[PDB]
């Protein structure tokens, strides 16, 4: 398996979201994306929830996340696995919706992920 | 065109 580089997709006041990709050779239709949330700010992240969506031609499942909190100052990250099936090799598009609390603010972020590697779907 | 939020 050739390695596919991680993609940093979001940063806000010290909170970051990062994507990692795996394309198992033994199942070409399959893409496994791991989102990883880190926090280097002075305040905990709480109630973290990530939702995702792909084009209708693809199928998406989310595994339960490792947790809903990311402690301040480089605390334990949250990881969450996305399972995507794409047998027709349609261009991968991915949008994310994040909600969490941080510095006593309710954060709501939604965006389409740009610069997805072609290796994640070809 | 887009699927549901998961």
């Amino acid at each position: 398996s050739a390695p596919i580089p991680d993609l940093k997709v979001f940063e806000r006041e010290g909170v970051q979201l990062n994507l990692s990709f795996i394309r198992p050779p033994e199942n070409p239709a399959l893409l496994l994306i791991t989102i990883t949330a880190t926090n280097f700010s002075e305040g905990d992240v709480t109630h973290f929830i990530c939702q995702a969506a792909v084009p209708k031609s693809l199928q998406l499942q989310l595994q339960a996340p490792s947790g809903n909190t990311v402690p301040a100052r480089g605390g334990l990250p949250i990881t969450q696995l996305f399972r995507i099936l794409n047998p027709n090799k349609a261009p991968l598009r991915l949008k994310l919706r994040l909600t969490y609390d941080h510095f006593h603010q309710s954060v709501q972020e939604i965006f389409e992920v740009n610069n997805l590697p072609v290796e994640s779907w070809q | 065109e887009w699927g549901p939020w998961v």
